[PDB]
């Protein structure tokens, strides 16, 4: 049943596409620049090292990032 | 006049087939319609409308004042009320100016066209941006396939970074209910849960579509073709009539 | 190193499917191969190779010195000897420079890649011109359909306009022998009489191709798929071995 | 009532001290090295730029860090 | 023989007062006890025991063989069964060796001492590490104050990092129930919820403690002092007798 | 720049309280001040200044080049002109090198700090020796108690075995005039007759000090606290202004 695999793969990207318009133009540029850089000192590929932005009821943001190490 | 862009992002999903069948269907319903090819250097609309050999002047010729709208418009011989404005064949990105396209569209409204169907090219670059820019409505053409759904979402992002808004519709094309139930193909509902827009039509996979482009005869003209009937339903929905969705169950 | 562009003009004919299956097949044969997505703002190669989520740096990142070739290359996990360089996702047409692309290609030759497969986008514009510019060979991907054959001819005109010229090959894709004999589809021979170039492969219409992109697994990896077997034949022919054409008769 | 303020301030530290023994001698060295570095490109002080390690029932870890931006 | 270290991390919490009062209380109960000053260059135990002027040889003198345990031990004149081994007064951190301290402790067990009370200095450095190293039990001395609770936690980390582990006890000192209820001071329960160890005693803030060190007379000897009575309760609890906690309510 | 060490020998006399209140008071008077924690493995200054959670880099990090003075300095948020350099948390005696500490102090003079307050740890060992070594002035912090007066005298012996000499001042802390007149506590004069140095301040026993460390707010900021006012007098005397000694009579 490949229709189910297709549906899951799709949501994770269009969630990704829906997300890119909420972020600034630099904040995601920096994360990709430096968090992945801790590769030389850690070394893992994603393979989810999750990234999730949140917000509070007061014009505040919350960029949380999960690091699931195996 | 309702300016309707037929767009997609992904190449080869059925934009041309849909632009042709829909423009024809509207003409059949007595609505004076023109369908315009917005492609840059690739002439595919004239091939599907079957008038590849009557093309004298094109869209860019009219914009640069080398021809009148009357000289470039091709009146369809098979269907009353239908006209075609064909694409330029220069490798040139520019040509189709914002001011130029706007001037052409105003002339067409002045000629009393009720429907101006804009057959957009693939991509998110120049030709595609120009075809949606003046639209009142957009028909996002999609297949139950991963590349097509991803590229349609990118196109919705571009249509929305405009904040009367563009009225958006999903035209799910090349659907196969049998494939959906065997779990091999994204269902109509899976596609709606992802691209969250109003469904305007579902075109079944039909062997009549290859036979139609072979002849240069839009598939709505084949009264026995399931794809033809689903395009006639779409035209009804565009004219404001509710119609149950056929060819979604096997 | 053999730089092979996979091109077409017409959108949705099978360039991505073919670029993926062929790059994989070559890797399987022990030839160190890289497949590069030359698209502008539409990432479809990573989706078909199944590595859409491992994409950190892309082709344009390497050209602008924001990343090394080592940082942007994605080593396939499923097949040994295979690498993917994914496409940029900016609407910027400029991004891909002639000097930039040439520098990347030289670095890849220096890394001992035997085969550099260039997955070209649709059209005759920027991305498509850049993918064929440095090619040693071109795989013209075509369907037995009127729009596709017209657009492939336009592409041959561009490929044809110092050294040994681009070696051209026809990859006839989505073929259906049954449809050909009922007189509904252009035959392999009809297509060769029009685009007069050497046949390198014939990919049958196969229900395995939709299942393959659903999983992000190139169709050559499905050992029961007819499309997979026809792609393995194509790879043999690219390596200089003659092979009889299968799936041309019903 | 300052006894209550004292108690809260204390728990945050002794949680901090209880925590330092749970992880490697480098992982917290790197985070302090580079996450705070995104100061030049972002600029905010903790503001507990929160940090929480987790684990799964399979010898797996989950270093998550919240970034509450004002 | 039970080797009990009196420790804290934070300076000036009551280690010396507690080491003195507890060693005395145990001696009063007929248990032959020695209290040893583990400080490096600061002699504070002899000052609180009131024998600052009878100090001839010290702990380091015994370790370096310049004196016998009999020559350095000071038999208390006021309480039967009590002895004091005073601290060295050199700035030399080395002086106190692991092998040296172990040899002294074995000699003391051989002299039939039931209780060896180790009065540790402040810090986490040399003298403090040496006093807890051979302990069977630790009395963590703490005030209801932020610096003291933080430094006691650091000490617990060191005590925790073969045999039955060091038995740990909390000696909450300089408590003031009135201050706790007006919300100005951490309560006994607040301190236990943070340093999660067994409570062994609560010493109230008492004006008798300043008067006791002024005279060089451990506060347990003042039969009217509340701090004295709370130290006698602590001694009971160390001997295995349960006792209700006094001076915790106002 | 005036480098002022706050020292004592005896633990828990008020060094941290005094270092904090004095550094703040000087900052309030518009003098750019930094207060440095010289402790080895015990962080108590950041706890009293209320910035325990903003500590990223410390004194040892700056010495070993893992951080700049700008990265480790914490600018106080409550008082203008005030900065904190916090202590390392390694059990390591060395770390704080003579050459290292000197380099930091020169950088601070270069940053235009008028006052560099050195919050020394207890003892006579490493951390304490390092804090007084470069001092221009020493504030000997003492209680009207026997252990504290004995240990302050030992510290004066070390400050004096340097023969512009270190300017020495006595900060008599936790004074209680009522206790002095009932004959239970050494008077201010008794302490001066023993440690024969210039009196710079007398801090009364005040219930405001426990409330201040509970909040992480130096006691000089509490405008109703007697201890706060006596610290503001001390700051005046350090700036060269004579002030009558308050809170010495009941
Ligand atoms: N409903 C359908 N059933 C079968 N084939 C279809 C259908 N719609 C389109 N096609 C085929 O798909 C291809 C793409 O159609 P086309 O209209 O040219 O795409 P586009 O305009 O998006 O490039 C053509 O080869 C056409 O025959
Ligand atoms: N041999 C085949 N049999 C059946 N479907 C195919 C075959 N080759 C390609 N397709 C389908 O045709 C569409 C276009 O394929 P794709 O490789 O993405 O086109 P392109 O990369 O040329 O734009 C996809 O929906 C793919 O699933
Ligand atoms: N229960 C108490 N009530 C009042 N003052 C006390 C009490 N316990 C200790 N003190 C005072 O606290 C200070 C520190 O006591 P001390 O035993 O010398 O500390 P340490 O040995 O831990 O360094 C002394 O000035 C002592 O008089
Ligand atoms: N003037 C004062 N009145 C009351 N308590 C005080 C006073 N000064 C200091 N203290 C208390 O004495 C203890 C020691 O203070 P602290 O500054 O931490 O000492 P040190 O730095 O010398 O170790 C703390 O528990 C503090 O609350």
């Amino acid at each position: 049943n490949t229709a189910n695999i297709a549906k899951e793969r799709l949501q994770n990207i269009v969630a990704e596409r829906r997300r890119s318009d909420a972020e600034p133009h630099y904040l995601p540029q920096l994360r990709k620049d430096i968090l992945e850089v801790i590769c030389k000192y850690v070394q893992i590929d994603p393979e989810m090292v999750t990234v999730q932005l949140e917000q509070k009821d007061g014009d505040i943001s919350i960029l949380e990032l999960n690091v699931t190490l195996p | 006049a309702r300016i309707i862009v037929v767009t997609s992002g992904k190449g080869g999903v059925g934009k041309t087939t849909s632009s042709a069948a829909i423009a024809t269907g509207l003409a059949q319903k007595g609505k004076k319609t023109v369908v315009i090819d917005f492609a840059i250097g690739l002439r595919n609309l004239d091939l599907i409308m079957g008038c590849e050999r009557r093309v004298v002047y094109d869209f860019v010729n009219v914009i640069q004042g080398d021809a009148t709208l009357n000289q470039a418009l091709i009146k369809d011989k098979r269907t009353e009320n239908l006209y075609i404005l064909p694409a330029s064949q220069t490798r040139d990105k520019d040509a189709l100016t914002r001011e130029g396209v706007a001037k052409v569209l105003d002339d067409l409204k002045a000629m009393d066209f009720e429907f101006i169907v804009c057959d957009s090219p693939a991509g998110i670059e120049t030709g595609a941006l120009m075809a949606l820019y003046f639209a009142d409505e957009a028909i996002i053409t999609t297949n139950p396939e991963v590349s097509s759904v991803r590229d349609s979402d990118r196109i919705l992002g571009i249509l929305a970074s405009k904040s009367e808004p563009i009225k958006e519709h999903l035209l799910l094309t090349r659907y196969n209910p049998g494939r959906v139930s065997r779990g091999d193909m994204l269902s109509m509902e899976d596609v709606l849960e992802i691209l969250r827009i109003k469904l305007v039509g579902v075109i079944p996979e039909d062997q009549s579509v290859l036979r139609a482009s072979n002849q240069g005869e839009p598939v709505i003209l084949d009264i026995n073709a399931d794809a033809g009937k689903a395009y006639a339903d779409t035209v009804e929905r565009l004219l404001g009539e509710e119609r149950p969705f056929r060819f979604i169950e096997e």
